């Protein structure tokens, strides 16, 4: 069974730094993307940042530049490092992977979500 | 089972005759017309009420075989109903034999 | 043997019919079924649905009867209407195989690239080159050939045989098969490289810790894309095979295996369903479907 273990989130000051990290344990198929979605509180989830297993990027404008999606080249496991966070970046991070192992289609993995608060 | 065709018996056990009839043209002479002959009595058992076989020797009754044109032998050609409805022509095992029989007989 | 070859013909078309038609259905009446890729399937499920509505069972009588029932007109329509198809079908499965492997592998250059306009225009002009390999051609008479015993078959309207001249019979059959067949090929091998070569990036990581193995995945991607190529050529490369051998020595091969092999092709039609509408989200729109 393939799971999504969330870790590296919680409270922080403005203008703070966080590193949250998603370790996708079971059977992947080597081409897919892995990323981090966010919920602010009563609103639609939205993109923040994603990376292919090529190597390629691409991440939301509210955090261009700040924030940078890395995967270990190991294993199967994502990491967002968050600098210079605003109280607008609190939310609750899902960890997301895209299997494209059917080849027509993909397959969704959703984790848990984790929480992140920012305080001014 | 078999009949044993002439000339002269061929429009009353053949083209007059009831239901599917398959007529060997063979010859004593012939080594690949001999080759089916004890297949061919396998099969008129084995094809009870569906077909009878029929024999026409062409050293005995050399008047039959041009009419329908006849090159080579053996050729076996199936009667319905006082025509050739299909033809096989050369040796075959009883399992080629079978498939050509399958799949005229059930229409 | 003529009883039940018959009754084959019969569920062939049931099978294309009911399996389009169940397509279509779930794309058309359901929000999350109407992505940029099922855009292409559409395409793909009505070129299926009219060989199982028109062209399979005008074609099924002219082997039952013997002969072409209704007139020299409708000869060369249904003709017409069959290539159409055919070229339509077989182009769409290439635009797929396409599609697929650069939203694997190129996702994010993919999403911009790929608007839904410039889909519209890929699958219009599928249609449009669809249409000038049949209509255009088969219409205006270009590809009849000079032989005195082709011109009896043109005259009897009893007769629907498709002779074609050299030129036509190889331009047709590269427009609607080789092409296809050969970029189907060039593609989806680059997915099977893609991720062979993203499995050696992931050894190297290692320092010599592990060395990969194929698991459930991978197998299941392998397997997936065998049925896309196997069931394709299995179904097509005989048929056109043949129809280019006949453009040489015609005498060589049969005209009821001619005609068995047009039949594998149509199959195909029925077969596309099953192959390209297995998502998660297919699956739960059949079951509503089916009350
Ligand atoms: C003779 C059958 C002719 C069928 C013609 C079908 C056209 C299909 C168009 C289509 O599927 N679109 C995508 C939606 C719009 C372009
Ligand atoms: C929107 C994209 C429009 C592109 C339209 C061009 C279609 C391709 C050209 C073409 O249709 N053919 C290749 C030209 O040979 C095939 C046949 O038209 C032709 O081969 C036959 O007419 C002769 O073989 C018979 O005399
Ligand atoms: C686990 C299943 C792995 C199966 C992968 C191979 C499937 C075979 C597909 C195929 O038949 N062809 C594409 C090459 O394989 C052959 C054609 O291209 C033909 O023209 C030469
Ligand atoms: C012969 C018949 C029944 C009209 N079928 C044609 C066949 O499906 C076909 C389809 C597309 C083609 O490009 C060709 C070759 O001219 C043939
Ligand atoms: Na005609």
């Amino acid at each position: 069974q393939v799971q999504l273990q969330e870790s590296g989130g919680g409270l922080v000051q403005a203008g703070g730094s966080l590193r949250l990290s998603c370790a996708a344990s079971g059977s992947i198929f080597a081409l897919n993307i892995m990323g981090w979605y966010r919920q602010a509180p009563g609103k639609q989830r939205e993109l923040v940042a994603a990376i292919h297993s090529g190597g390629t990027t691409n991440y939301a404008n509210s955090v261009k530049g700040r924030f940078t999606i890395s995967r270990d080249n190991a294993a199967n496991t994502v990491y967002l490092q968050m600098n210079s966070l605003k109280p607008e970046d609190t939310a609750v991070y899902y960890c997301n992977v895209k299997d494209f192992g059917a080849i027509i289609y993909d397959y969704d993995y959703w984790g848990q979500g984790t929480q992140v608060t920012v305080s001014s | 089972k078999i009949i044993h065709l002439t000339d002269d018996s061929f429009d009353t056990d053949v083209l007059k005759a009831d239901g599917a009839i398959l007529v060997d043209f063979w010859a004593e002479w012939s080594g690949p017309s001999k080759m089916i002959a004890p297949i061919l009595d396998e099969i008129a058992d084995e094809y009870q009420g569906k077909l009878t076989v029929a024999k026409l020797n062409i050293d005995q009754n050399p008047g039959t075989a041009p009419k329908y044109g006849i090159r080579g032998i053996p050729t076996l050609l199936l009667f319905k109903n006082g025509e050739v409805a299909a033809t096989k022509v050369g040796a075959l095992s009883k399992g080629q034999l079978k498939e050509f029989l399958d799949a005229n007989l059930a229409e | 043997a003529a009883k039940v070859m018959s009754l084959l013909m019969a569920l062939v078309v049931l099978l294309i019919v009911a399996g389009n038609v169940l397509v279509i259905a779930a794309i058309g009446s359901t929000q999350r079924l109407q992505t940029l890729t099922n855009l292409f399937i559409t395409s793909l499920a009505c070129a299926d649905l009219v060989v199982g509505l028109l062209v399979v069972p005008f074609g099924a009588t002219l082997v039952v009867r013997g002969t072409w029932l209704w007139g020299s007109f409708l000869c060369e329509l249904w003709t017409s209407l069959d290539v159409l198809c055919v070229t339509a079908s077989i182009e769409t499965l290439c635009v797929i195989a396409i599609d697929r492997y650069l939203a694997i592998t190129s996702p994010f250059r993919y999403q911009s690239l790929m608007t839904r306009a410039r889909a519209k225009v890929i699958i219009c002009t599928v249609w449009a080159i669809s249409a000038l390999v049949s209509f255009l051609p088969i219409m205006m008479h270009w590809w009849r050939d000079e032989d005195p015993q082709a011109l009896k078959c043109y005259q009897d309207p009893g007769c629907c045989d498709f002779v074609t001249n050299r030129a036509y019979a190889i331009a047709s059959s590269i427009i609607s098969f080789y092409i296809p067949l050969l970029i189907m090929i060039f593609v989806y091998l680059r997915v099977y490289r893609e991720a062979k070569e993203q499995i050696r990036k992931i050894d190297r990581a290692s320092k010599r810790k592990t060395s990969r193995v194929m698991a459930m995945k991978e197998h299941k991607a392998l397997k997936t894309l065998g049925i896309i190529m196997g069931v394709f050529t299995l179904c097509w490369l005989p048929f056109f095979l043949v129809n280019i051998v006949n453009v040489f020595n015609r005498d060589l091969v049969p005209d009821w295996l001619f005609v068995a092999f047009n039949w594998l092709g149509y199959a195909n039609s029925a077969m596309n369903p099953i192959i390209y509408c297995r998502s998660p989200d297919f699956r739960k729109a059949f079951k509503r479907l089916l009350a």
